[PDB]
RNA sequence: AGGAGGUAAAAUUCU
RNA sequence: CUUACCACUUUGUGAUUCAUGACUGGGGUGAAGUCGUAACAAGGUAACCGUAGGGGAACCUGCGGUUGGAUCACCUCC
RNA sequence: GGCCGCAAGGUUAAAACUCAAAUGAAUUGACGGGGGCCCGCACAAGCGGUGGAGCAUGUGGUUUAAUUCGAUGCAACGCGA
């Protein structure tokens, strides 16, 4: 539009939509289970879906899953929480990492289990 | 007349109580209760009915509980039956007895879980309190016409009371203890 | 060959 | 010793702001529940906008406004 | 929140939250309790039937130790036989 309005009212930006609240911008907090859910998942697909409610560190209660086939964890467990997203059950906005601190790795993981915090079998 | 609407009266009250204890027998205290199980919606290989028809839902301390089974090829069937219910349940496959633990009374627990047991048990009350708004409705109604004698309705407006008074404390000291389990 | 006026009543649903 | 300045503190009374609240209002989301069928075809009463009054619910009804509206074949007369 | 209204409400105007769509115009079909035109024992016009009865035969269900398997709107059910 007009130049004479750019001077008057200049441009606007957008700024961070932020998807994920870990306060601090942390690269991932420390939190308690509040408690263990299994929830459904959204449209095409079927599933019990594993997951925790968890109260960490800077006031905010939240919600993450926790992946890998077979975890281990109830109320008592403090877990590490990391930036993450499940497409299906939109509640969601945060994934829990396996190894840190409490919640324990994958049982039997060898492929990709960096992700699955296992230490190697032998090697 | 009266008779058959005293007992009446009175089966619908004391049991009423007997939902109260049984809708707060499907909560999670800090002691084991294999009650909580034992009320538990389970699929398996035909049909639902819950695991009674399957495992002994027994003990191993105020924290933990086992599940003492016959047949070792449904311990995941069941496992995920309890470990997606409502409960928030993860019971560890160590194998043999599907040991489910008793996480504590987190405080927010001791508080808050125990407003719902003394609201559900406020709502028991109010069942029982109603049944007696009938019952003497009923006493009232066939005295106005001529069938009892003022004395035959007041000897029965209370009475009622007397059962209404007595059922409220079943609810009331079935509630009290249940609170202990977490006071 | 224009205009005019009158000609179908109601009747749901499909992991 | 006193006088002036003045920090801390005190009383009243407004303002402003963040967190918190029984309860409560809608909103969002969640494969297979319950009602009816409002809309899209003329959607079987064209729809929709503003407004107002009704109603389990989609909605219905009046007042104006918009096309972002489907149909001219058969008849009797001219 | 401010301002305006007797009210109904009007005006200025966000946020958390959620989705990977939402939207426009045109395309091809398909549909319409839209319209035009036109066919077929589709109606209409007629003749004799099933549906009732007994029996033959098939099927569903029920039964059974078994009542072998298949075919299920038109286009399965005197069909594979
Ligand atoms: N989803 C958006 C909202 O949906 C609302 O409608 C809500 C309800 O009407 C609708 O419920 C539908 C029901 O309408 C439909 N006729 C039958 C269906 N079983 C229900 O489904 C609902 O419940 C089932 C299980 O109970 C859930 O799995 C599912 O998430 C949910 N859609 O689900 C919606 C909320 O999930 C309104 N349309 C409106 O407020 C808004 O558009
Ligand atoms: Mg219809
Ligand atoms: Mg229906
Ligand atoms: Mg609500
Ligand atoms: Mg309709
Ligand atoms: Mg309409
Ligand atoms: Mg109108
Ligand atoms: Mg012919
Ligand atoms: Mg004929
Ligand atoms: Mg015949």
């Amino acid at each position: 539009a007009t130049v004479n309005q750019l001077v008057r009212k200049p441009r606007a930006r957008k700024v961070a939509k932020s998807n994920v609240p870990a306060l601090e911008a942390c690269p991932q907090k420390r939190g308690v289970c509040t408690r263990v859910y299994t929830t459904t998942p959204k449209k095409p697909n079927s599933a019990l879906r594993k997951v925790c409610r968890v109260r960490l560190t800077n006031g905010f209660e939240v919600t993450s899953y926790i992946g890998g086939e077979g975890h281990n964890l109830q109320e008592h467990s403090v877990i590490l929480i990391r930036g993450g997203r499940v497409k299906d059950l939109p509640g969601v906005r945060y994934h829990t990492v396996r190894g840190a601190l409490d919640c324990s790795g994958v049982k039997d993981r060898k492929q990709a289990r960096s992700k699955y915090g296992v230490k190697r079998p032998k090697a | 007349m009266i008779s058959d609407i005293r007992k009446d009266a009175e089966v619908r009250m004391d049991k009423c109580v007997e939902a109260f204890k049984t809708q707060i027998s499907k909560i999670r205290t800090g002691r084991a209760s294999p009650s909580l199980l034992d009320g538990i919606v389970v699929e398996y290989y035909g049909t639902p009915t819950p695991l009674r028809q399957l495992a002994s839902v027994t003990v191993e301390d105020s924290r933990t509980l086992k599940i003492n089974v016959f047949d070792r090829s449904m311990s995941p069937a069941v496992e995920k039956a309890i470990m997606a219910s409502d409960l928030g349940l993860n019971p560890n496959s160590a194998g043999s007895d599907i040991r489910v633990p008793l996480p504590p009374l987190t405080e927010e627990r001791r508080k808050d879980l125990t407003k719902i047991v003394r609201g559900e048990a406020e709502q028991a009350r109010v069942a029982v309190r109603n049944v007696r708004r009938d019952a003497n409705d009923k006493v009232k109604a066939l005295l106005k016409d001529k069938e009892i004698s003022e004395d035959d309705d007041r000897r029965s407006q209370d009475d009622v009371q007397k059962l209404t008074d007595a059922a409220i404390k079943k609810i009331e000291a079935a509630l009290a203890d249940k609170e202990a389990e977490l006071m």
